[PDB]
């Protein structure tokens, strides 16, 4: 029960030059928001969404993949805990998606996930990192939609 | 064949010793005949600004004796303001007994009466028992009229669940007991409750039973 | 188990906890028969087996007790609170914060299997048919009390779907309509359960989780009607929920009938923008979309007659029939309600006898007498 | 230890407030010590509703020492305070 105090050093943990510290801070804040619901928690979650959105344009592909693979369930839990953030998250997701839409078309692939736009989700191996990131984005959006609709 | 008045011309004519007899005849004729009340309640309400300590209590009495098959939509402000103009130590209990046995048309009158009782509580905390009893009677009379007002009385948030009020606050226990008394015949009362409302009901029910009734909450037992 | 030792029985109980550390240690069948049978020291031995047995043995006892078996080798009266104690063992919750769960969905649950849950619900519905002196309301209270653990042991949409699709036959001591109607607590959106509940027509006061959203939508619609972007879900989501889940609207009709009571205050009906024409048309359309629900069973007249009196007062206090489509829609709804059932007319005649003396025109005499 | 010298206290409200201001912490040992202290003061404040509510809330807490302290305080406050007994 003494985990809420960790919020007081969650932003300080974000402003770190190491990507692992930032990912861990984002995940810890995600769990704290899915556990505790406070206006301060909402402010820290908004700051985390902002610092995640500003890190999309200052990271290379090899770092973008490793930074945005674990941190998408964090956005899912942020949506589950804070309704008013929905739009922002969606916008953010869209941006990231479009970035991936430009990363897959750059180099030739083996599965070609571009034509898979007209596909549906099926309830419920070794691939390309960009294709894996696209699939992770799609899956997290599906979970967000299923949580908000139900 | 009737070609006279003495009903709308016999009130504001002379000293109140005849006004008392007039309102006595009025309540005596309204008790027997079930009709005639919908057209005399306006006249019985608008006679409150009489600046006389005698006509006020008599108006409370004649309204309490006719508190049946009557409505109240906008005539409440002219009959409730008798507690702010002066102390009226012996008239306040009569006014509270009147306000609880009557019926309210819409929820606006309920909200007005509630905020006025909260003002009387925060200004005069020496008669909290009468306030709790009148709120109990009001909740037992018509519990539906407060259903669209449950999330508006207590401070609740759909995704925050914070700002817990004080336990021993004489301002929140009144709303709590009113909700608990209106929770008797409501189909889905705990659908809009907060997290601490269940434990507040569990504590108030086991401490006192003359104001908080028994419910069927899923958290509680028996 | 055989001798009827009155006073010395407790002494034997001592020998059950002095030379026998684990209950299921020597013979499982005899101990299972002694604990769960078809006496006095039963709760003490149950507490001993709950707080003194190892976890593999406890899971084995749970899986052999809740298994598919019609031999009646286990008492469900003890099985229910045994499972409730095994789920709420104080060692499982050692020192975490007191009473801070997520009311939207419980995460920490006890996972079960298909046939295990099937046998569990079977024995639950079977033992709840005795009714020696409980009556009818006590059975519903017991079902509501044991519903939390029933929803906690499954924790899944597939399990809920498998539960709602299993409806037994018979006509004596069914007790299945209550369980099929209890789906409103889990916010179930299955059409089969809704159809079964509509066919059963069983009125229940069960606490629903989706009732809060309906109440909030109704309050928002009322506020938007009384004030005049909030009008989007005020007229499009309400009727959708009505045509999809009519039971929720039928149960919320009490608090809806208490609204729109501003007709007696403002008798002009010509200067109001939406506080006298929007909400009335909305509730009239909601009642029109529930033709099969207007002629339903009892426990709804207190709302039906209230809505009828409100509509009559709104029509009488109108500015000499200021609305044409609303009056025709109300007349059509009244005719459909009188043709679908005879109780609606017998209950509304007391108000019609007085309403027929207000208009006395060619409009009120319609029901009073393509492709 | 000093129980007989407890009724000769002039300022009781401030003392009880300073004692109770530490029961809202998240430390279970601190809450248990506060409950034991309140139970030790069950001879001078048998009508404080805040103490009754605290004992009622912390009686079914997820702990081991706080539950025992709540039981001790409940026995002390049930010796006197008929209302606490019936509650």
């Amino acid at each position: 029960p003494s985990m809420h105090i960790c919020l007081d050093f969650i932003p300080e943990l974000i402003a770190q030059p190491e990507l692992e510290k930032q990912i861990f801070a984002i995940q810890l804040l995600s769990h704290l928001c899915i556990q505790y619901a406070l206006p301060k928690s909402l402010s820290v979650a908004r700051l985390a969404v902002n610092v995640m959105g500003t890190l999309l344009t200052v990271l290379t592909q090899a770092k973008r993949y490793a930074f945005f693979m674990p941190t998408l369930p964090s956005l899912v839990s942020f949506c589950r805990a804070f309704p008013p953030l929905y739009e922002d998250i969606m916008s953010l997701l869209i941006q990231i998606g479009q970035v991936c839409a430009s990363d897959v078309a750059t180099q030739t692939r083996d599965i070609d996930p571009i034509i898979t736009r007209l596909q549906q989700i099926k309830e419920k191996g070794s691939m390309d990192p960009d294709v894996q990131l696209c699939h992770c984005i799609e899956r997290t959006v599906i979970e967000i939609i299923n949580m908000s609709v139900s | 064949s009737g070609a006279c008045g003495a009903f709308v011309h016999g009130l504001e004519d002379e000293m109140y010793e005849v006004r008392i007899a007039a309102v006595e005849a009025l309540c005596m004729l309204a008790q027997s005949s079930p009709s005639f009340a919908e057209k005399c309640l306006d006249f019985l309400v608008d006679m409150f600004n009489d600046e006389i300590e005698e006509v006020r209590l008599q108006s409370i009495h004649t309204m309490r004796k006719i508190s049946n098959n009557i409505t109240l939509r906008e005539d409440q402000l002219d009959t409730v303001l008798a507690v702010l103009e002066d102390s009226s130590r012996d008239i306040r209990e009569a006014l509270h007994e009147l306000l609880c046995c009557t019926n309210v048309s819409t929820k606006e009158g309920i909200h007005l009466a509630l905020v006025e009782l909260l003002k009387n509580l925060t200004k005069y905390p020496t008669d909290r028992d009468s306030i709790w009893k009148c709120l109990k009677f009001l909740g037992s009379r018509h519990p539906t009229l407060v259903l669209p007002l449950v999330p508006e009385l207590l401070s609740t948030h759909p995704f925050f669940d914070t700002a817990e009020p004080d336990m021993d606050d004489p301002a929140y226990i009144a709303v709590l007991v009113l909700i608990f008394n209106a929770a008797k015949t409501c189909p889905t009362m705990p659908a809009l409750f907060s997290d601490h409302t269940f434990r507040h009901y569990a504590y108030l029910r086991d401490s006192l039973s003359h104001l908080v009734p028994a419910l069927r909450l899923p958290g509680r037992k028996l | 188990e055989a001798v009827r030792l009155g006073p010395s029985s407790g002494l034997l109980v001592d020998w059950l906890e002095m030379l026998d550390p684990e209950v299921v240690s020597s013979c499982p069948d005899l101990q299972l028969r002694l604990l769960f049978s078809r006496p006095s020291f039963r709760p003490y031995l149950l507490t001993l087996f709950t707080h003194q047995s190892s976890w593999p043995t406890l899971h084995q006892c749970i899986r052999v007790l809740l298994g598919k078996s019609r031999e009646q080798r286990f008492d469900p009266s003890a099985s229910l609170d045994f499972l409730w104690a095994c789920i709420h063992v104080p060692r499982i919750w050692q020192g975490r914060d007191q009473r801070t769960p997520q009311k939207r969905r419980e995460e920490l649950v006890l996972r079960v299997q298909g046939p295990e849950l099937i046998s569990l619900v079977e024995l639950i519905l079977a033992e709840a048919e005795t009714r020696s002196q409980d009556g009818d309301t006590a059975a519903c209270s017991l079902i509501q009390a044991r519903l939390p653990l029933l929803l906690s042991c499954c924790c899944g949409d597939d399990e809920s779907v498998r539960k709602v699709t299993e409806h037994l036959s018979g006509c004596i001591q069914q007790w299945g309509d209550s369980v099929l109607g209890r789906r409103c607590r889990d916010l179930l959106l299955q059409l089969y359960l809704q159809r079964p509940e509509l066919r059963v027509p069983v009125p229940e006061v069960l606490l629903h989780s989706e009732g809060a959203a309906s109440s909030s939508v109704c309050k928002l619609d009322g506020l938007i009607h009384r004030f005049i972007n909030r009008g989007a879900d005020a007229s499009m989501a309400c009727r959708k929920l009505a045509v999809a889940h009519p039971l929720l609207l039928l149960r919320h009709l009490p608090m809806i009938a208490a609204l729109l009571h501003g007709r007696t205050h403002l008798n002009f009906q010509e200067f109001r923008q939406q506080n006298h024409l929007s909400c009335f048309l909305h509730v009239l359309g909601l009642l029109e979309l529930l033709q099969p629900h207007v002629f339903r069973s009892e426990h709804q007249g207190a709302l039906w007659d209230c809505l009828l009196s409100f509509i009559r007062l709104l029509l009488n206090y109108r500015k000499s029939s200021r609305h044409l489509a609303a009056f025709i829609n109300k007349f059509v709804q009244f005719i459909h309600k009188y043709i679908t059932y005879n109780a609606p007319a017998a209950i509304s005649f007391l108000q019609k006898h007085a309403d027929p003396l207000h208009d006395l025109s060619f409009d009120n005499s319609d029901l009073v007498m393509t492709a | 230890q000093s129980e007989k010298h407890l009724e000769k206290i002039l300022n009781v409200d401030e003392f009880v407030k300073r004692i109770f201001s530490v029961i809202h912490s998240n430390d279970p040992v601190a809450r248990a010590i506060t409950l034991r202290m309140l139970g030790s003061l069950a001879s001078i404040i048998p009508e404080r509703k805040n103490a009754h509510h605290s004992i009622r809330q912390s009686l079914d807490s997820h702990d081991n020492v706080e539950v025992e302290a709540a039981v001790f305080a409940a026995a002390n406050f049930s010796a006197q305070s008929k209302d606490f007994a019936v509650g």
